[PDB]
């Protein structure tokens, strides 16, 4: 079942209170749609008048900080389309190789902060290295992260 | 549930997860006063991260140390911390694995049984005994265990499954050990780092900054006439840190007790001592499948140090391979969440009704 | 061998199965598009008779109400019809 | 001000582009197209060149009046009202400062990988 | 939230004039009353906050509470963690602070009086 | 064993044969589902607009006429163009 971490909890909740300084502890879901598509996401009407269905049988136009929070966790956990995976290796890759050096693991590592060791971070580029060159191409990580 | 008492770190997880849902220190408070000095002093009992917080208002103890549970109360306290505030749960709706050190006396291992089973509410439990259960996360039924850097350091041959229990021994030496001989050649350096605050800074040096040198003789004249193998470390107030023949010293006391003063044969020539105890062809297989554990095999170069050194001890006709998980400091907590997913285990517990007459008797057989 | 034709057995199964869950699933697609044609044709019909009954007002009238009643519901076009108005203040602007 | 001039200026900021169609009534309305396509990594929606209207691409393009914010794509359209759209923009200045939002693509994925490795050993 | 502070404060208001003990006696008393009286003066006591006081308080707010729907306030929490998040258990903790703080006044007005009191007669 | 693993191969490889096909008779659905939809669309707010429209006999009748003429067989911009 899709779960984020405490701190993810925390830096929604930053983004949730200063989404209004009204301190109601809900928010508009036009706001929501705003937030989505500022993450980089429009959602279409289908789609906002299925979230509202979701949200608010009741009709306030808000979400509640946890039905912001749940629907935050539900729409990162699917997958995307291939453009935003090219996003993440080219991110991944500033070597411009194609190809995940160790290093650009190791800085991507530094960057997002989480201390995962040598040994592992190597283990994972070895088994995304999907066919064993080297490292992991694009090519790779598309057939490791696809499954 | 799953839940480990482990001497190093101690650990909880549901069953089945990726990886416990817990993790907290091996320790239990109780005030230092003995009045409540103030209403902070709602319990006399902080488990965990509480001690670790509020130390200079606390005991202060790892309750467990070596081969034993050893002050009842205290681990009851921890357990119970375990369930109702890290499992976050009554944990009776579903059944609970729990770890033991290799060869823990009947008595203490029928002693715990009824503890768990009438202070707390459950379906069906079980204590598993951390060198099998880590040795499932290696997936061979039949390997040598290797764990320091969570307990005191054990050998453990398994079979199919099962130790020779002819064949276990300990080398009486755990994390505090390493962190006792770090800070002794930092005090020779001039480091002196030991406060308690010293003392914990050490232990982060200890666990990140080790490394296992492949040949200590080779490697340690190497860096004495070539300081470029000694590298810079930031403490917390801003001074650099250079560390060298350390990196290495530290763990070569496994190999060399006597480092520490330990009178005591390596971690290699005992583990070669415990192979030899067993079956030739038992043996072979150890020697085919070795595999190590706990916080301080985390390090690298260890395995490959081992490797070597096994082979040095092994008859040339013997297939080495040391088998380092990259997580082997939780192997036991990985094998145990794992078989107890399994819902074909759920009938190896014992429950209620047959732990009434059963119970005490089957349980004790069941741990073997 | 054994093992590469024991896990083909299993894959052609399962292939199968999917292969049966996508022509149930196309066939709803078909009798769902086979409706919105019958609905369009109905349309379709119901604006030829009304242009029959165009030629007498009052029957144009109770067409009309009637196909009102019939089809129309608020819907989008609401909302259609505000932004409608705000998009005619822009054109009527701009093209001033 | 001048219109042409203005835009052959090529100023891009959002805020200065709201600040000169307020001021400068007379140069009418502005269309905006954006300075990389949203096919790029480092695209941004608040990043935009302000063009001659033949210019921009047909199915996806903004526009702004001092009366109103619009913007099409497809031939779906949406009215805004430009005290919307400024604070839409400031919301997307504060919410990128957000840290899982400023890297999220790389926090999914990156621990899509860390399960799929584990999972599978 | 107003409305139920406030009454959980007429609540400890009263609360805080009681007595644990009685301390105050119409003349010379045998032992064994004393152990009598005092006893019954405890149970009382214990029993008027166990039951009373802590229901009395606890359905009170309730009842206010009751009828503040989704946001922070919600009585009708579904996770600890989220709980932990809302204003809702920053104020409830305040209750708890404020029923701690007056009972202690209660305990400590109590103890001091009752000794005053055996002071004027052994002085 | 080689004379089966050959079948399973080939049998198979048939089905994902069928499957493709699957695949390309949905994206033909998905075709006629479109345009049909739009057309309930077209014809829907057509009607809400000839209600809408003054319901003057003459002006409903003309506005009939219309579309009966657009059937038997946005634009703004595309003016401003």
């Amino acid at each position: 079942k899709p779960e984020l971490t405490e701190d993810q909890k925390q830096e929604i909740r930053e983004a949730f209170d200063l989404f209004d300084a009204d301190g109601t502890g809900t928010i508009d879901i036009k706001e929501l749609k705003v937030a989505m598509r500022a993450l980089g996401f429009e959602p279409k009407k289908e789609e906002i008048k299925k979230m509202i269905s979701e949200i608010d049988k009741e009709g306030t136009g808000k979400m509640n900080f946890s039905d912001f929070l749940t629907v935050m966790t539900q729409k990162m956990s699917e997958k995307d389309t291939k453009e935003e995976i090219l996003k993440a290796f080219k991110l991944f890759d500033d070597d411009e190789t194609g190809k995940i050096s160790f290093k650009n693991l190791k800085r991507v590592a530094k960057e997002l902060g989480e201390n995962l060791t040598d040994e592992e971070l190597q283990e994972m580029i070895d088994e995304a290295d999907r066919d064993g060159d080297g490292e992991v191409n694009e090519q790779e990580f598309l057939r490791i992260m696809k499954k | 549930l799953v839940c480990d008492n482990g001497s190093g770190l101690c650990k909880a997880g549901f069953a089945g997860d990726d990886a416990p849902r817990a993790v907290f220190p091996s320790i239990v408070g109780r005030p230092r006063h003995q009045g409540v000095m103030v209403g902070m002093g709602q319990k006399d009992s902080y488990v965990g991260d509480e001690a670790q917080s509020k130390r200079g208002i606390l005991t202060l103890k790892y309750p467990i140390e070596h081969g034993i549970i050893t002050n009842w109360d205290d681990m009851e306290k921890i357990w119970h911390h375990s369930f109702y505030n890290e499992l976050r749960v009554a944990p009776e709706e579903h059944p609970t694995l729990l770890t033991e050190a290799p060869l823990n006396p009947k008595a203490n291992r029928e002693k715990m049984t009824q503890i768990m089973f009438e202070t707390f509410n459950v379906p069906a439990m079980y204590v598993a005994i951390q060198a099998v259960l880590s040795l499932y996360a290696s997936g061979r039924t039949t390997g040598i265990v290797l764990d320091s850097g969570d307990g005191v350091t054990h050998n453990v041959p398994i079979y199919e499954g099962y130790a020779l229990p002819h064949a276990i021994m300990r080398l009486d030496l755990a994390g505090r050990d390493l962190t006792d001989y770090l800070m002794k050649i930092l005090t020779e350096r001039g480091y002196s780092f030991v406060t308690t605050a010293e003392r914990e800074i050490v232990r982060d040096i200890k666990e990140k900054l080790c490394y296992v040198a492949l040949d200590f003789e080779n490697e340690m004249a190497t860096a004495a006439s070539s300081s470029s193998l000694e590298k810079s470390y930031e403490l917390p107030d801003g001074q650099v840190i250079t560390i060298g023949n350390e990196r290495f010293r530290c763990p070569e006391t496994l190999f060399q007790p006597s480092f520490i003063g330990m009178e005591s044969a390596g971690i290699h020539e005992t583990t070669y001592n415990s192979i030899m105890k067993c079956d030739i062809d038992i043996r072979k297989d150890l020697y085919a499948n070795n595999v190590l554990s706990g916080g301080t095999t985390m390090y690298p170069g260890i395995a490959d140090r081992m490797q070597k050194e096994i082979t040095a001890l092994a008859p040339s006709t013997m297939k080495i391979k040391i088998i380092a998980p990259p997580e082997r400091k939780y192997s036991v907590w990985i094998g145990g969440s794992i078989l107890a997913s399994l819902s074909t285990f759920q009938q190896m517990w014992i429950s209620k009704q047959e732990y009434d007459e059963a119970g005490p008797s089957i349980v004790h057989r069941k741990c073997f | 061998f054994h093992k590469q034709n024991t896990q083909l057995e299993l894959n052609i199964t399962e292939l199968l199965q999917k292969l049966r869950a996508t022509d149930q699933e196309m066939r709803k697609e078909q009798q769902k598009e086979r409706d919105l044609e019958a609905l369009v044709r109905r349309f379709k019909t119901d604006l030829h008779n009304c242009v029959a009954y165009i030629q007498e007002p009052g029957l144009l009238k109770e067409k009309i109400r009637g196909l009102f009643e019939k089809y129309v519901q608020r819907a989008d076009m609401v909302e259609i019809a505000g932004l409608n108005s705000d998009l005619q203040q822009e054109y009527a602007r701009q093209r001033e | 001000h001048d219109r042409e001039e203005v835009i052959k200026a090529n100023i891009r900021d959002p805020l200065q582009i709201i600040k000169i169609v307020h001021e400068n009534e007379h140069l009418g309305f502005l269309y905006m197209i954006s300075a990389v396509p949203k096919s790029s990594i480092e695209y941004d929606t608040y990043n935009l060149k302000v063009v001659s209207y033949e210019n921009i691409n047909k199915n996806d393009y903004y526009t702004i009046s001092k009366d109103a914010v619009t913007h099409v794509y497809n031939d779906d359209i949406e009215y805004i009202e430009i005290e919307r759209w400024e604070q839409e923009y400031l919301y997307h200045r504060e919410l990128t400062k957000i840290p899982i939002f400023a890297l999220f693509r790389k926090w999914k994925a990156f621990s899509v990988w860390r399960k799929n490795v584990r999972s599978k050993k | 939230v107003i409305t139920a502070l406030s009454k959980v404060r007429a609540e400890c208001n009263k609360v805080t004039s009681m007595s644990l003990f009685h301390s105050s006696l119409s003349k010379y008393s045998r032992l064994e009353e004393f152990e009598q009286i005092q006893s019954q003066t405890f149970s009382q006591v214990q029993m008027f906050l166990k039951d009373s006081w802590i229901s009395t308080l606890k359905v009170a707010m309730r009842g206010s509470l009751r009828d503040m729907s989704k946001g922070w306030y919600n009585l009708y929490e579904t996770n600890w963690e989220v709980y932990l998040m809302s204003k809702l258990r920053k104020l409830m903790e305040l209750i708890k602070y404020m029923l701690q703080d007056t009972l202690r006044f209660l305990v400590q007005d109590s103890l001091g009086s009752f000794t005053q009191f055996i002071g004027d007669a052994c002085c």
